[PDB]
C-alpha cells in the first residue's frame, strides 16, 4: 500500500506568511474582484438615478431636473460625483450634510402640497430673475419652494402655522435670500430690515439677510442659504417673515423608513442583490474590493487584491 | 365673545401720535400663539379695509404709521403719526371661534 | 386687483327672500373662504356666515335658521339669499374674501383682504 | 511544517479524485487508488467549519456608511476619513492575516492529516509491514482486498497476519 | 506502562475554528454573563441616583427634584433615559452635551452661594414662578437660578461681576428667556430690545431674545436657553443684562475632580467594584456581556455569548 | 493536529486526579494511576502564563464612554455610534478569534504534551518496550516500582535494563 | 551523525504567549527604543523652528519674535506646547485648529503683499499700536494685519475688493476688535454700530463686535477675534467695514503642498528621514515607541517596549 | 510543540557557526561540524518571507495626524483622542500578538525544521541506523565522509549499505 494525496492540473495560487505563490488543488476565491459595471434595481426596487442632479437640486426642485416630480419608492439614492445642476441659484443649504445623512434611512417620499400658491394672498408669483436656472427658456425658480416677491410694492408679514395633522414626519425646506446690496432689497422686499422666525416646538431661529457685495457665481451675485426641518406628528411649523423668504410649497411626507445611502457615482436592468457605486455585484463571496460604499446585504470591503482561502492540499 | 372699545370716539389731530384700546371678554390667544384679532378701517361711504391682522402685523399697502400690540384680553392700536385719511370707524374683530363679532367701533375724527 | 361685485335687487318686502349674488371678477373662487358681513344703519358690523370653496358652511346663531347658503363655482361666484326677512334686517351687505384656512392642517390668517363695495338692501313693505 | 507534503512523500497523485486523502494499493488481485472517507470527511467538516467561522466572525464589520463633511470642517472630515480608512486598514490587516494564517494552518492541517493517516496505518500494522521512506508500507504478509479494506476502515487485527516471515 | 490524559464528567463547551462544540475538561469560563440587577455602591460611595430627574434638572434645581439640594460624594450620575422631570419650562440648555461630558469627570460639586438673593436690589426674584414646574401644586421656578422680572415698573441694567477667589473651578449656569411675543416682554421686562452680554477671560457672548411665536410644550409657549461656564481660578465672570436674564443664584465648586460617567438606565444596598446601567458586575473575570458603558476597575465588553477559554483538554 | 487525544489514545483515563497527564502502569505491585509532575507542571505554567498574557493584552482596550449628541448632530452622533460599534466589533472579533485560536492551540498543545510524554518515553526504552497502538508500552524486560518511577522521573538507563531475551 | 542546533553566548530576550523572558539567537529587534533628542532636517529641507511663537503669532506676525521676513520651505511647523508670545493682544482666531489642519498640508508659504499700506488713504495705518505687544521696548502691533483707527475724526467704509490673479490660493487673514466698552469704540472708531461684511464665493459673513466689559488678559481688557479664508484662483475677496476692521496687509500664497504636521515640542544641525517631537529617528525599524505624531517615511507607533521578533532557533 | 528544541536534543552546539541546522559528523576520517544548507536555506527563506510579510502588512497603521480642538469642543477632542488611542491599542495588540504568535510559530517552525531533518535522517537510514535518544544515529554500517556528505545532500540510497551485520 502507499499513503499519499491527490493532485491536479490547477494553477490557482494562495499566499501564506512564510511562503507565497503556493499552488493549491482547489481554493475558494473569497474576494469578489468582478462587478457588472452598471447600476440596477435592489431587490426589485429601482434606485433614484439623479442624472446631472444633486440632492439639493432634487429636494429643492431644479427646473433642469424635471424627471423626478413624482418619484416612486426607491432603495438607494444615486448621484454623480460633481453634478452640474446643483443649486443653480448660488448658495448652500444649511446642514446640507445633515440632511443627506438623514436621507440615508428614508426609502420613500410622498410629495404633498402642504402650502399651495393660493395661500400667498398679498405676495407676487412673478419671480423671473433666476437666469442661472434655464429650462425651456425664461426661467423663474425651483418648483418645490417659492421665492416670494413683493406685491403692489408691499411685503406683509408671512405668518403661517401649518400643523402636521398627518401621522408621519414631514421634511419642510425653506430659505433666506441674501441680496447683493440694499438696492436689490428695496426692489424685491420693501422692508430693508427683514427676518425669518421659524418656530417648531424644538427649533428656534431668527435669520437675517447678510447683504454684502459678492463674486460672480453662475452669473448671479446674490445667494440663497436654505434650511430644513423634520416636523413631527401633531407638531406645528410657524413661519414668520417680512422679507427674504423662500417659502415652502411642498413637504415630503416620510411614509417609509429603512436603509438607503447616496453612492455619489455615475443604469442597468439585471438583478442585483448588492450594489457598489462603481458597479453592481452579484455573488455570495464573503469579501469584495470594489469601493467603500455599499448598500444592502453585501460582502465586506477589503482593500487587498488576493484573498483566497486554501481549501485544498498544495 | 363680547368685545368693547374703550374710546368710543377718539378725537385726534393731524401730525401727532395717537392710540386706542380694544378689550375682549375671552382669552383671544388662539393655538399657534397668534391672537387672531383684526383691525379694520372704514372711511365714510367706503368698504372696510384691513389695517392690521393677528394683533400687530400690517396689511399690504398700509403705511408704517399703524401698529398694534396685545396678547391677553387687552389690545391696543397705535398711529405713530395721524393724517386726514385716518378719519373713520375703527373695528376690532376677533377671529378665534366661529361666532365672529365686532367691537362697537371707534370713530376717529379730527379735533 | 381682485374685485368682488354684488348683484341682485336692492329691494325686498317682509316675509320673502331677498336676492343677492357675489361675482369674483378679476380673481377666482378657489382655495379661499368667502363670507358675508352686514352693516345696519347706525350700528357696528355683524358677521352673517361664510362658506368654504368646497362648500363647508358656518353660520351666525343670530341668523342660523333662516339664511340660505350656496356657492356657484362654475361662474366664480357665491350667493347667500336671506329668507324669512323681517323689517329689522335692513343693512348694507358686504362681500368679503376670508383667508382663515381654519380647518385642516394649514392654519394661516391674514384675514379679509378683499371686500365688496356693498349693496344697500332695504326691507320695506 | 509537519513534514509529509514536500517531506518524506515525493508528491501528489493523479489517479485519486474521490477525496483529499486516501491510499494506493498495489495488490495481486488489482492495483489502484481509493479515497479514505473517514479522514477525508473529517477534513472536509473541519474546513467547512473553518469557512463558516470565517464568514460568521466577519459577518459584522465596519459598514462604511457615507458621511460627507463640507469644507471648513476639515478637522471632522479628516477624522471621518482617517476613521473609515483606519477601520478599513484594521479589517484589511485582519482579513489578510486571517487568510494567510489560515492558509498556513490549513496546509499544515492537511500535512497533519497526512501525517496522522500515516501514523494510523503505521500503528495498525506496527512491525508487520516494512515502513518505506516515501509514504509506503510493503507488507511482509500477503494481503488481499479484505485486509486492505479493513486498513481503510480501521478494523485491522494485528494478532492475525502475525507471521514474522 | 500507559500514557494518557485526564478525563472528567464535565459538560463545559468551548469553540474551536474547526469544530464549534467541544466537550472540554474543566475549562474556566472567562466571560461573566450574570449580574446583581441593581445599583450598588462603587467603592463604598453612593451613586447619584437622579430619580425621574436629569442632569439639567439636577444642576438647574428642579422643584420635582429636591432630594439633591445638598449632595454627598458620588461616583455615578444615574439618570432615566426618558426623564419625566427635565426642564419643565420649555427650553434648550446650550452645549448641554458638553456639560454632561464635563460632568463625566467631576466626582463632587459643593453648592455655593456665590450670588445671594440680597444682591438683586432693584429686581424681583419672588414672583418669577412658572406653572410648568409646580412645587406640590403651587407655582415655583428653579432655585439654582432666578428668573428676574421688572420691579417698580422698571428693569435696571444688571451689571455684576463675580471674581472666583477660590482654588477650584466653579461652574456658573445662567440663561436667556426667549419670550413668546412683545407683550410678554413688556409684561416681564420693561425694555423691549434686550441683550445678555457675558464676559470671561476666554468667553465673549452676546445674546438677544428671539421673540418668535412657537408651539406649546409642557403647557407653556415661551423658551429658556441655558448656558454654562467653568470659571478657572482667579478668573472673573461679568454679567451685563437689561432683560430676559435667568440670573445665577447658586454655583457648583468642583471640590473633587476625578473619574465618573453618566448612565441612563433607571437603588440597591450593596457593594460593587464595577457597575453597569442594568446591573452591577462584582466577579473578577476579563470580559462581560452586560452593557457597553462601565467605569472603574471593570472588565472588557464583548458582544458575544461565549468566550470560554479551553484551559483544559478534550 | 498531532492526533493523539481522541486518536490512537482512545480516551482519557478517569483514574488520574493529580495531573492533566500521567502514566498508568499495570503491574503486580499496583495499577497506580500516577501523574508526572514535571510535564504537567510545565503545561500548567504555560497555560497560566497564557491566561496572564490574555489579561495583560486585553487591558487598556476601548473604554466606551457614554457621550451623547443633540438633534442637529446626526452626523457626529452616527460617527460616535459607528466608531463605538466598530471598536466593539474589532475587539469582539479579536477576542472571539483569540479564544478560538487559543482553544485550538491549547487543545493541540495538550496534544503536544501528550505526544511529548509519548515520544520521550518512546525514545527512552529504545528497543526494550513495544509501541502498541492503543498507547501502552508493554515492557519486554521485567520492571518494578523503581523503574516505573524512573521513567516518570526521566532517569532510565537502557544499558542496565537491556534484556532482549 | 548527531543532529543539533546552533548555539552562542547571546542574551537577547524575546517574548512568547505561552512563555515569557525566553532568550534566543540573533533576536531581530524591530523597535528602535531610541531617539537622538534633537530636531533634525527632514528631506534635506530645514524645518520651521519657530522658537517661542504661536501659529496664530506666526501667520499674524508677532513683533516680539518676528524673524519671519523670509521663511524658506519646511517639512513641519514646530509650535510651542506651552504657547509663549501667543497672540499678544488676546483673542481667538476663528477655526484656529482647522487652520492648523490646513497648515498640516502646506509645505511652503510666500508672503505676497496683496494690499500695500498706501491702499488705505483715509485711515491711520501704522501709527495705532498696543502695549500688550512689545518690540524694541515699545508698543508694536502685528505686522501682517493693520489695526485701523479713526483718522481725521471720521471712519470711511472700507469697500476694498481684491482679485486672486496669482493662479494660487492666498490664505487671507483679518479680524474684529472687541472693545472694552462703548467709549473705547468712540475713541477708536467714529461709528458705534459697526459691521464687518466679507464676501467670497462659498462664504458670506457679517461680523458685529460683542462690546462688553471683560477681564484683564495680557494687560488689555479687550479682544481680537481673527478670521481667515482660502481665496481660490480667479476668486475675489470683498471686504467692507465701517468699524473694528483689523485690515489685511500681508497674504500667504501656497506655492507647494503635501504632507506636514504641526509638532509642539522641542534645533539640531543634522538630517533625518523621519522625525518625532522629542527627537529625530533614523533607522530601518518598522516600529517605534517614541510618540504618536511622526512626520516623514517613518516607523509605526506601537506604545510598547518589547517587540523583538524571534528569528533564532533558541 | 514537537519537542526537539530543548526536548530530545539536550542542547545546541556552540562549535557550529554556519547554518542554524547541521550535523556533527563523527567519522574515522575526521570529525567536525557541518550544515545542511538546503533545509537551512528553506528556513531562512521562510523567516525572511515572515519578516517581509509582517512589515508589508504593517505599513498600514493608523498614523496619528495632528488635530486640535478648542475649549467648547470637549466632546470632539475626547472623540478624536479615544479614536487615536483605540486605534493605537488595536494596533498595539495586533503588533504584540503578532510578535508573540509569530515568535511561538518561529520557535515551533525551527522545531519543525529540526524534527524534519531528524525525520529524513531517520527515514533514509531506516534499520541501517541505531536511533539514540539524544538526536544521533549510530550507523550499524560503517560510513565515510562521502557517506556523511550524501546524507546531508539528500541522495542517500538504501540498496547499497543495506548490510547491518
Ligand atoms: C494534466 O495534464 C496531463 C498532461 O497533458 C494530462 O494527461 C492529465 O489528464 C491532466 N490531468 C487533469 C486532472 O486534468
Ligand atoms: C507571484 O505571482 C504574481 C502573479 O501576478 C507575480 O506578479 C509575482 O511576481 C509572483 N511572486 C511573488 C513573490 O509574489
Ligand atoms: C477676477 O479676475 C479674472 C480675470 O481678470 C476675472 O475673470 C474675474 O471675473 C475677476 N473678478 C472676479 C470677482 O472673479
Ligand atoms: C395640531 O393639531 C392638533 C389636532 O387638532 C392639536 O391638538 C394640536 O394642539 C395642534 N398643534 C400643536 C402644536 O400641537
Ligand atoms: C444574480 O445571482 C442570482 C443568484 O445566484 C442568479 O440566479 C442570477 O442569475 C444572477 N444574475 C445575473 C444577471 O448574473
Ligand atoms: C467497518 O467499520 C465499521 C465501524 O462501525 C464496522 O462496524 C464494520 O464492521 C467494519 N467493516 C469491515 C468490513 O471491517
Ligand atoms: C462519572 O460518571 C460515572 C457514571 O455515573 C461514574 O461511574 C464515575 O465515577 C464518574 N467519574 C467522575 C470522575 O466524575
Ligand atoms: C452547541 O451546543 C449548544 C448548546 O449547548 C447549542 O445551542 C449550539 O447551537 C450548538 N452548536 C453546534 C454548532 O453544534
Ligand atoms: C455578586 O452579586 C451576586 C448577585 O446575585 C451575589 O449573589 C454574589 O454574592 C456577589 N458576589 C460577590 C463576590 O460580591
Ligand atoms: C480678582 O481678584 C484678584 C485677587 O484680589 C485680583 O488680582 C484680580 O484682578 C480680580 N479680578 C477682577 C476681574 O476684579
Ligand atoms: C529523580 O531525578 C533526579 C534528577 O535530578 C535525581 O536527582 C533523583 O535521584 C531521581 N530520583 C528521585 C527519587 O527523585
Ligand atoms: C525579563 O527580563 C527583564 C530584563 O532583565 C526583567 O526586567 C524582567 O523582570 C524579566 N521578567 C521575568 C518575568 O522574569
Ligand atoms: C541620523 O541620526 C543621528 C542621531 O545622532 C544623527 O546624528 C545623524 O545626523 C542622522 N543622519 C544620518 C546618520 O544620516
Ligand atoms: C562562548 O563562551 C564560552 C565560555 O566557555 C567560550 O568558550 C566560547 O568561546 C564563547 N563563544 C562561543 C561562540 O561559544
Ligand atoms: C549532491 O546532490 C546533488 C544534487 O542532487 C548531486 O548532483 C550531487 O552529485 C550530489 N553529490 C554527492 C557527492 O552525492
Amino acid at each position: 500500500i502507499c499513503i499519499g494525496y491527490h493532485a491536479n492540473n490547477s494553477t490557482e495560487q494562495v499566499d501564506t506568511i512564510m511562503e507565497k505563490n503556493v499552488t493549491v488543488t482547489h481554493a475558494q476565491d473569497i474576494l469578489e474582484k468582478t462587478h457588472n459595471g452598471k447600476l440596477c434595481d435592489l431587490n426589485g426596487v429601482k434606485p433614484l438615478i439623479l442624472k446631472d442632479c444633486s440632492v439639493a437640486g432634487w429636494l429643492l426642485g431644479n427646473p433642469m431636473c424635471d424627471e423626478f416630480i413624482r418619484v416612486p419608492e426607491w432603495s438607494y439614492i444615486v448621484e454623480r460625483d460633481n453634478p452640474a445642476n446643483d443649486l443653480c441659484y448660488p448658495g448652500s443649504l444649511n446642514d446640507y450634510e445633515e440632511l443627506k445623512h438623514l436621507l440615508s434611512r428614508i426609502n420613500h417620499f410622498e410629495k404633498i402640497l402642504i402650502i399651495p400658491k393660493s395661500s400667498w394672498p398679498n405676495h407676487e408669483t412673478s419671480l423671473g430673475v433666476s437666469a442661472a436656472c434655464p429650462y425651456q427658456g425664461a426661467p423663474s425658480f425651483f418648483r418645490n419652494v417659492v421665492w416670494l416677491i413683493k406685491k403692489d410694492d408691499a411685503y406683509p408679514t408671512i405668518k403661517i402655522s401649518y400643523n402636521n395633522t398627518n401621522r408621519e414626519d414631514l421634511l419642510i425646506l425653506w430659505g433666506i435670500h441674501h441680496s447683493n446690496n440694499a438696492e436689490e432689497q428695496t426692489n424685491l422686499y420693501k422692508n430693508p430690515t427683514t427676518y425669518i422666525s421659524v418656530g417648531t416646538s424644538t427649533l428656534n431661529q431668527r435669520l437675517v439677510p447678510k447683504i454684502a457685495t459678492r463674486s460672480q457665481v453662475n452669473g448671479q451675485r446674490g445667494r440663497m442659504d436654505f434650511f430644513w426641518t423634520i416636523l413631527k406628528p401633531d407638531d406645528a411649523i410657524h413661519f414668520e417673515s417680512n422679507g427674504n423668504f423662500i417659502a415652502p410649497e411642498y413637504a415630503y411626507k416620510i411614509v417609509k423608513k429603512g436603509d438607503s445611502t447616496i453612492m455619489k457615482s455615475g443604469y442597468g436592468h439585471c438583478n442585483t442583490k448588492c450594489q457598489t457605486p462603481v458597479g453592481a455585484i452579484n455573488s455570495s463571496m464573503p469579501f469584495h474590493n470594489i469601493h467603500p460604499l455599499t448598500i444592502g446585504e453585501c460582502p465586506k470591503y477589503v482593500k487587498s487584491n488576493k484573498l483566497v482561502l486554501a481549501t485544498g492540499l498544495r | 365673545i363680547v368685545m368693547t372699545q374703550s374710546p368710543l370716539s377718539l378725537p385726534v389731530t393731524p401730525g401727532e401720535p395717537a392710540s386706542m384700546s380694544c378689550r375682549s371678554s375671552q382669552s383671544l390667544l388662539h393655538s399657534y400663539g397668534s391672537n387672531y384679532l383684526d383691525w379694520y378701517l372704514q372711511k365714510p361711504g367706503q368698504s372696510p379695509q384691513l389695517l392690521i391682522y393677528l394683533g400687530s402685523y400690517r396689511a399690504s399697502g398700509v403705511s408704517d404709521r399703524f401698529s398694534g400690540s396685545g396678547s391677553g384680553t387687552n389690545f391696543t392700536l397705535k398711529i405713530s403719526r395721524v393724517e386726514a385719511e385716518d378719519v373713520g370707524v375703527y373695528y376690532c374683530m376677533q377671529a378665534l371661534q366661529t361666532p365672529f363679532t365686532f367691537g362697537p367701533g371707534t370713530k376717529v375724527d379730527i379735533k | 386687483q381682485v374685485q368682488l361685485q354684488e348683484s341682485g335687487p336692492g329691494l325686498v318686502k317682509p316675509s320673502e327672500t331677498l336676492s343677492l349674488t357675489c361675482t369674483v371678477s378679476g380673481g377666482s373662487i378657489s382655495s379661499y373662504y368667502w363670507s358675508w358681513i352686514r352693516q345696519p344703519p347706525g350700528k357696528g358690523l355683524e358677521w352673517i356666515g361664510y362658506i368654504y370653496y368646497s362648500g363647508s358652511t358656518n353660520y351666525n346663531p343670530s341668523l342660523k335658521s333662516r339664511v340660505t347658503i350656496s356657492v356657484d363655482t362654475a361662474k366664480n361666484q357665491f350667493s347667500l339669499n336671506l329668507n324669512s326677512v323681517t323689517a329689522a334686517d335692513t343693512a348694507v351687505y358686504y362681500c368679503a374674501r376670508d383667508l382663515r384656512e381654519w380647518s385642516g392642517a394649514l392654519n394661516y390668517y391674514y384675514g379679509m383682504d378683499v371686500w365688496g363695495q356693498g349693496t344697500p338692501v332695504t326691507v320695506s313693505s | 511544517l509537519f513534514g509529509a507534503i514536500a517531506g518524506f512523500i515525493e508528491g501528489g497523485w493523479q489517479g485519486m479524485v474521490d477525496g483529499w486523502y486516501g491510499y494506493h494499493h498495489s495488490n495481486e488481485q488489482g492495483s489502484g487508488y481509493a479515497a479514505d472517507k473517514e479522514s477525508t470527511q473529517k477534513a472536509i467538516d473541519g474546513v467547512t467549519n473553518k469557512v463558516n467561522s470565517i464568514i460568521d466572525k466577519m459577518n459584522t464589520q465596519f459598514e462604511a456608511v457615507g458621511r460627507e463633511f463640507n469644507n471648513l470642517e476639515r478637522r471632522i472630515e479628516n477624522l471621518n476619513k482617517k476613521m473609515e480608512d483606519g477601520f478599513l486598514d484594521v479589517w484589511t490587516y485582519n482579513a489578510e492575516l486571517l487568510v494567510l494564517m489560515e492558509n498556513e494552518r490549513t496546509l499544515d492541517f492537511h500535512d497533519s492529516n497526512v501525517k496522522n493517516l500515516y501514523d494510523k496505518v503505521r500503528l495498525q500494522l506496527r512491525d508487520n509491514a516494512k515502513e518505506l521512506g516515501n509514504g509506503c508500507f510493503e507488507f511482509y504478509h500477503k494481503c488481499d482486498n479484505e485486509c486492505m479494506e479493513s486498513v481503510r476502515n480501521g478494523t485491522y487485527y494485528y494478532p492475525q497476519y502475525s507471521e514474522e516471515a
